[PDB]
Parts: structure tokens; C-alpha cells; sequence
């Protein structure tokens, strides 16, 4: 439909919680070829984020219930694996809007590492249930992407910008959970913060911004507990 | 998990 | 199998993937057997979790629906996507309602079980009335009612007044009063009843179930504080 | 909706 018939459907779907709806209607807002406004890639974020985690939250689950199990062993494998079919076809869908049309068509430093650092994060995603010879690809995927993302965003964006500051949460989080080096974590998560309270007096994205602070300082406090 | 990402804020 | 099917379906609730969840059940119903009574939960919590997020989307949509008058563009988009909705939440309740009357309410060989399944007949068809168009509605409203009745006829005769079976039955037929029927005395009447007469018979109470019966009192008390304002 | 059927337990 009308690309702006499109966005208002996905709202509608947004407010229904019909994730599937809303992120239909956003990968056809991208697939008509043009640069998504802020709104409109807000809405694309949001409706697979939800898409997606509805899938890695279950498939924590049934992963546990494999571990602390032979019967039943077996049958959490398989229902594991149709869940990760699921994941993988639902990251690869966003992998490839970002590599066909998002990514080159980003125009500004802050689009461009909003969808970079969304490279990073379904990349993660799949790295989360990778195994085997695939994995060390995917893992190396990610950080390539978040890293690009983290250059940019040092270079253009303030340490207060709140993309900036998601970017390095995001970071952090890769470093901590794929890459199992927890001190890089603290570093990058404690040098976001350090510099984004060193500026809290030139803040425009208040609460946006201090809110992935907070994110920032929590997960300070658990990993160095 | 009690780590958190972005995605606990949208 | 059939255990294959049930160790999997509480493997989907587990997930919480109660599409999933309800598929097991289901293809464990058309098997034809009477249900264990772990079986019958697993499905009754199964398509309660699927036909509710239908019953919250419709709900969501039907108010913005009502909310964008003046609004033709918006109204007209919502209206569509509650019909859209609708669609999904029919089919689920005709395929609910589908495997009462083919297996489940022929099947019953007791009377808790014939009261459970009567009553989750006057649920889904009252699922159906929330959302029927004008000349199906009355048709669906008195299938719901006649459901609740039958149900309520064998819970007051075979149960004690502290079953949470006849406990929740009183209170989904009192909600079809206040919310289809549009009844709130009768609705009051019926809450109150069930609550004062499991009060009067507080002896007949398991270790087992009496937590879930004072849990439909409170609810049933609930609804009378609220539909007494 | 503050109304309550059985599916709140």
C-alpha cells in the first residue's frame, strides 16, 4: 500500500501487540527502496526486536530444560532446533533489509550507525545459537559491524547521544556474553558512562539517554560482582 | 539473564 | 503418540508458545479417547492463551476503533483490522467449540468433567457473542446460556458449594450476565449466591483446592463490589 | 475492562 498506510498499520499492529503484523508492514515500508524517516525506522527496530525475542526467550527456556535432563532429552533437542529455525530465518530477514537497503542508503552519520550497530545485533543474535564451525564467522561478523558503529559513532555523535550510548551498551554486551572477556565489557560500558556524566549539562533525550545509563551502571554492578 | 541490552528500554 | 503429544505441549507452555501448545492438544483430543485430567488442563490452558491475546488485540482495536470517529481514514483502517482480528478469533473458538461437541462433551464419563466442558462450551461461544455480527448474535448468545445453564444445573446438584469448578462456573455465567446480557441484577444475584453459599458450607474444602476456592470467592466478591458502584 | 472471569487465575 501507500508507504504511509503501511507505517500507519504497523502502529495499529504495535498497539494491538501483533508483532508479526508490524513487522510485516515495516519490511515493506523498507523493501519500496527509500530511506526510512526516524519514525519509520523506529517501527522497523521495535516490531522485529519484539519478533525476535519472543524466540530467544523461548529458546533459553528449552535449552535449560535439555540441560537438566534421555526420552525427554531428545525431544527438547528437537523442539530447541525448530525454535532456532525460526530465529535464524527471522535474523536473516533483517540481515539482509540492512545489507540491501538500509545500510547503503543511510545518508547520516546517526542512520548509519543505528542500522550498523543492528548489523551487530542479529548477528549476535545467531552467534547466541551458533555452533560448530559456523559460529567463529557469525561472532566475527558482529564484532566487525559493532565496531565500524563504535568508530563512527566516537567521531560524530556526542557522548551523550543516546545511540551512542545504546551502541556501547550493546557493545559491551557482545563483549561480555559472545566473546566471554568481561573486563573489555567493563571498560567499554564504564568509559560510556564516565563520558556521558562528565556532559549531563549539555543534553537535549534526557530520559532516553539516562535510561541506557542506567543499563550501563547495572550491568557495571553485576559483572563485577 | 540479568544483563541487559538496548532492547529493555523499546 | 499421545504422551509424546502432552510431553510436548507442556514443553510449548513451558516456551510460552501456546499456539503450539494448543496443536498438541488438540491432535491429542482427535484421538478420540477421554481425556486425563492433566490433558484436559494442558488444552483448557492452551486455547485460553490463544484465544486471549485475540479477545486483548480486539479489545485494543475496538476502542481505538471507537476513539477515531471524525476520523475516516483511521476509523476505517481499525475497523479492518478488527475484522481481521475477529476472523482469527472465530476459527479458534469453531475449532474449540468443534472438539466439545465431537469429543470432549460425548466423552465425559463424570459429572465434575461434564461440568467443566458444558461450562468451557458457554465460554467459547461467549467469546463468539463478544465479537457477532447483528443477526448471528442472538442465535450465539442463547447457545452460550444454554451451555452455562445445563452446567450450572449438574454443578448445583452433584458439587458442593466450594468446588472451584462450580465456583468458577457461577463466576463466567454471572460476567455472561453482566457483560452479554447486560443483566447486572441477575449477574449480582448469581455472584452472590455462589459466594454465601460456599460461606454457609466451609467444611468441604481440600488441601488441595480450597487455595483456588477462596481464589473464585475474592473474584466473585470483586465483581459484585464492582458492579454494585 | 475490571471485570474478572475464571481466566484470571
Amino acid at each position: 500500500m501507500d508507504k504511509n498506510e503501511l507505517v500507519q498499520k504497523a502502529k495499529l499492529a504495535e498497539q494491538a501487540e501483533r508483532y508479526d503484523d508490524m513487522a510485516a508492514c515495516m519490511k515493506s515500508v523498507t523493501e519500496q527502496g527509500a530511506e526510512l524517516s526516524n519514525e519509520e525506522r523506529n517501527l522497523l527496530s521495535v516490531a522485529y526486536k519484539n519478533v525476535v525475542g519472543a524466540r530467544r526467550s523461548s529458546w533459553r527456556v528449552v535449552s535449560s530444560i535439555e540441560q537438566k535432563t534421555e526420552k525427554k532429552q531428545q525431544m527438547a533437542r528437537e523442539y530447541r532446533e525448530k525454535i532456532e529455525t525460526e530465529l535464524r530465518d527471522i535474523c536473516n530477514d533483517v540481515l539482509s533489509l540492512l545489507e540491501k537497503f538500509l545500510i547503503p542508503n543511510a545518508s547520516q552519520a546517526e542512520s548509519k550507525v543505528f542500522y550498523l550497530k543492528m548489523k551487530g545485533d542479529y548477528y549476535r543474535y545467531l552467534a547466541e545459537v551458533a555452533a560448530g564451525d559456523d559460529k567463529k564467522g557469525i561472532v566475527d561478523q558482529s564484532q566487525q559491524a559493532y565496531q565500524e558503529a563504535f568508530e563512527i559513532s566516537k567521531k560524530e555523535m556526542q557522548p551523550t547521544h543516546p545511540i551512542r550510548l545504546g551502541l556501547a551498551l550493546n557493545f559491551s554486551v557482545f563483549y561480555y556474553e559472545i566473546l566471554n572477556s568481561p573486563e573489555k565489557a567493563c571498560s567499554l560500558a564504564k568509559t560510556a558512562f564516565d563520558e556521558a556524566i562528565a556532559e549531563l549539562d549539555t543534553l537535549s533525550s534526557y530520559k532516553d539517554s539516562t535510561l541506557i545509563m542506567q543499563l550501563l551502571r547495572d550491568n557495571l554492578t553485576l559483572w563485577t560482582s | 539473564r540479568r544483563t541487559n541490552s538496548d532492547s529493555a528500554l523499546h
